[PDB]
């Protein structure tokens, strides 16, 4: 058994008598001679024992309240005994040690008012021996009728309670949740780095214990100075890191989805025009981007406007309304044979950021 | 006092609390923590611990002997806005285990932190033989803190078993082992303000002239006082788990100390298998039989040596003999017999 | 598992010794390698302070490139 | 006899007392934090995680071309 406690057997009927009121033989010839209430009220004699003649002593229990109304000298020791072995702060198995059916919040709540909650804090608030009011406020008799109430009730409720559920499968914390594959935005790394084989020259390293400097010159021994060197790069591997994921999370480059879409959506043209500034993005910030490439799509999509003016001015078009139905009815033809931008600046109205 | 605390108070030893800054002692203190790890924990990489101890956002407390030798440390990264740290290494140099420093070193990390930041809980993927030194440490294997607040920020490590703290505020474990025996001592000189069996009471006057007749205790004078009755007497010889609690519980650390048990340490996952619930109409697994024990369902043995056979015969049905799970499972079978027939009492419930 | 240190070794750290302290001098700039961020503030690298010397100077060679056009 | 309780920090405070605070003889000097992308978001991550993921090879190819080293080539662009 792992506990370290003292089992307590009576000499007479070997019937266990630690948690009960009991009697003990004080005459010198019998030792550690303890009887039982029920022994001792039967009279079981054995050994040396004369139930006639010697005097005795009678071995309390020691239940009454003393701190809480709801708790006895027994249940305190055995929460501080309880602390000594199993650990302060384990409250499972302390209340199953206490006993009484109280379950390991009810204990946990209880020390943290008594003890730690106490002004007094190393001690509790009645540290007085003198005060001994609570002892006479109750009577033994009526408080042991409360502790034989709640324990049978407690067992009946036991006993009628609900089977526990089967523990589900260990909630995985799984940091993949982000739409990456091998990405944890809880943690900000990932999985597989920029130079992830950088640790393959540092993981079997081992240095010379007790060694650092050299007695004799006092600077670094050959090895050391070598050894520290080739932790430096280790270093600036990872400062290198860093910065590449400082720069992935600005710009929102871990959206896919929203990324890719806009690229759909934009025509040809424009597409290379974008791709070709991509590496830029490195120096600037993301509305310096945002404004860096608009402008590039300003100035193309004003070329195809004036453009396509000009052309409409050589056929004699002479309103914006003509020349939509010009265009429309050659789309006819060279068949017979949303808007973009260019189609929203020859609009009869102009757009309210070019005035 | 145990051999630990007078080496540090005579400067046989000291702790290092280190990060990777760049310094000369860092790099070396990390560098030795880092190989002790790897002799103790052989399954996993080399490379994965290196740059878990060498990682920038980790911290790690060490026990440092006079000539730059380091013996053990811990290894954590704490969530300063979540209110929680995680830990993910320990480990002391086996030669010099048998000193103790494992409790002492485990205080010096909750009171450093404790008086640092304001972090509360701890979790951590507790080894397979290491859940001893963890229980007593205060940890427990039931978890109270939120699914939101740890989910998707700790890291998943197959063949653990996750473990929680409350650190219990305004306290200094350090010198734990002097306050709490004033807490005892405390409680003590209250008990003996009252306890009378100091009182060398006088032979029963009804025994007083040589005749042994039954005496009620509650007619006494010092026994009536006591509030004795026979109801508590009764029921004070009643353990509060069962009478074999103790003897399953050593079997119950045996089979889960037994690699073999592995498969059946947690439950199968119903969106990963669908058929596992259709066909086996019990499914059980060792969670589900220590949660019906500590329930106290199982009336008689027969009850968990019937459930011991329907986790093989589950694993069997749902797998196939060729397949390593039936045949791993009829070789756990067979370590379960080996405990069984080595209690004389289980020995005669084999069939034949 | 070897000894003395190798002289390939010895005469390699003062070389990248060498390299870092003299040349990298020249490149202490901290942002060289930096992205600079919206949070910090102003720091977008298109001032108007700097901004209207540029435009002038490229109004001043389109002039140019037309008369000689 | 001796104190049986953490007392807090404060700033500005000598060598040895901020020792005797940690009762560890230990700390370091630079808590590095500030090389840290950030603190945490601090959100619900308890959210059924998506259950289509992008090959993280295509991922590594989708931002190549914005790490890829300058060359005169593109210093023609502009």
């Amino acid at each position: 058994s792992g506990e370290g406690g003292v089992k307590y057997i009576c000499d007479v009927c070997s019937v266990d008598i630690t948690s009960t009121v009991r009697i003990r033989c004080a005459d010198p010839a019998c030792h550690d001679y303890d009887l039982c209430v029920p022994c001792f009220a039967n009279g079981s004699s054995s050994n040396a024992h004369k139930p006639a003649t010697h005097s005795f002593r009678v071995i309390e229990q020691n239940s009454f309240p003393i701190f809480d109304p709801d708790w006895g000298a027994d249940e305190e020791l055995l929460l501080l005994e309880g602390a000594e072995i199993y650990g302060l702060g384990s409250w499972a198995d302390i209340a199953d040690h206490i006993g009484g059916y109280r379950t390991k919040d009810e204990v946990r709540d209880h020390y943290l008012k008594v003890y730690i909650e106490s002004p007094n804090f190393p001690l509790p608030e009645r540290c007085s021996p003198y005060d001994l009011e609570l002892p006479n406020s109750i009577s033994r008799e009526e408080f042991q009728a409360r502790k034989k109430r709640r324990i049978e009730e407690r067992r009946e409720a036991a006993k009628n309670a609900p089977p526990p559920q089967p523990k589900t499968k260990p909630t995985a914390s799984i940091p993949a949740c982000h739409e990456i594959q091998g990405y944890m935005p809880g943690r900000l790394e990932f999985e597989t780095e920029y130079c992830n084989e950088a640790e393959e020259a540092v993981q079997l390293m081992s240095f010379d214990p007790g060694d650092g400097i050299n007695p004799r010159t006092g600077e670094l021994e050959p090895e050391m100075e070598l050894k520290l060197t080739v932790m430096e790069i280790y270093n600036n591997r990872l400062t290198q890191r860093v910065e590449r994921k400082k720069v992935i999370f600005e710009h929102n480059l871990l959206e896919y989805r929203e990324n890719t879409k806009a690229e759909k959506k934009r025509s040809r043209e424009e597409r290379e025009l974008l791709n070709k500034a991509k590496p830029f993005a490195r120096m600037m910030n993301r509305h310096d981007f945002e404004q860096f490439c608009q402008g590039l799509i300003d100035e193309l999509n004003l070329r195809q406007a004036i453009a396509q003016l000009q052309e409409w001015r050589s056929m004699r078009i002479g309103d914006l309304k003509s020349g939509e139905k010009y265009e429309q009815e050659k789309a006819l033809r060279i068949q017979k044979s949303p808007p973009s931008g260019a189609a929203l600046l020859v609009a009869p109205e102009l757009p309210a950021r070019y005035k | 006092e145990k051999p630990a605390v007078i080496e540090e108070r005579n400067g046989e030893i000291e702790f290092r609390v280190v990060n990777n800054d760049g310094e000369r002692e860092s790099l070396i203190i990390l560098t030795g923590l880092k190989c002790i790890f790897q002799k103790q924990l052989p399954k996993m990489p080399k490379d994965y611990i290196a740059r878990l101890v060498y990682d920038r956002t980790h911290l790690s407390i060490a026990i440092v002997k006079k000539p730059l030798e380091v013996v053990g440390g811990i290894t954590y990264r704490p969530f300063k806005n979540r209110k929680f740290a995680e830990i993910v290494f320990c480990a002391i140099s086996s030669d010099q285990q048998v000193k103790g420093y494992g409790a002492h070193l485990m205080s010096h990390l909750k009171d450093y932190v404790k008086a640092t930041t304001n972090i509360e809980h701890f979790l951590t993927y507790a080894d397979n033989y290491a859940i001893g030194y963890f229980k007593k440490q205060g940890f427990t294997k039931e978890i109270t803190l939120d699914k939101s607040v740890w989910m998707g920020y700790i890291k998943d490590y197959e063949g653990g078993t996750i473990m929680q703290c409350t650190m219990i505020p305004r306290i200094r474990y350090l010198e734990q082992g002097r306050m709490l025996l004033k807490q005892k001592e405390c409680v003590q000189a209250k008990i003996r303000a009252f306890s009378k069996s100091h009182i060398v009471h006088p032979p029963p006057k009804q025994w007083r002239n040589g005749n042994v007749t039954p005496i009620d205790p509650l007619s006494i004078d010092a026994i009536r006082e006591s509030g004795w009755s026979p109801d508590m007497d009764e029921l004070a010889r009643q353990p509060r788990h069962g009478p074999n609690y103790n003897q399953l519980l050593h079997l119950l650390n045996d089979m889960q100390n037994h690699a073999s048990s592995w498969p059946f340490l947690v439950p199968v996952n119903k969106d990963e298998v669908v058929d596992y619930y259709d066909i086996i109409k019990e499914p059980m697994d060792l969670s589900t039989m220590e949660s019906k024990l500590e329930a106290d369902q199982y009336q008689t043995p027969e009850d968990f040596i019937r459930d011991a056979k329907l986790i093989f015969d589950n694993c069997r049905k749902y797998n196939n003999e060729n397949t390593p799970y039936a045949k791993s499972a009829n070789k756990l079978e067979k370590f379960m017999w080996q405990q069984i027939r080595q209690i004389p009492e289980w020995s005669h419930l084999e069939p034949s | 598992m070897g000894p003395g240190i190798g002289d390939l070794a010895r005469t390699l750290m003062d070389r990248r010794r060498r390299w870092i302290e003299q040349i990298g001098a020249v490149f202490d700039d901290e942002g060289i390698t930096k992205c600079p961020r919206v949070e910090d503030g102003d720091t977008s690298i298109f001032g108007r302070e700097i901004m209207a010397e540029l435009i002038k100077r490229e109004k001043e060679a389109w002039d140019e490139e037309v008369e000689e056009e | 006899p001796t104190v049986y309780e953490i007392r807090p920090v404060l700033p500005g405070m000598s060598e040895e007392e901020i020792k005797e605070i940690y009762s560890v003889a230990s700390y370091p000097k630079s808590d590095l934090a500030h090389l840290t992308c950030g603190e945490p978001p601090d959100r619900d991550f308890s959210n059924s995680k998506p259950t289509n993921q992008i090959n993280f090879s295509t991922f590594s190819s989708y931002i190549e071309p914005y790490f890829r080293p300058f060359t005169e080539e593109d210093l023609a662009f502009l």
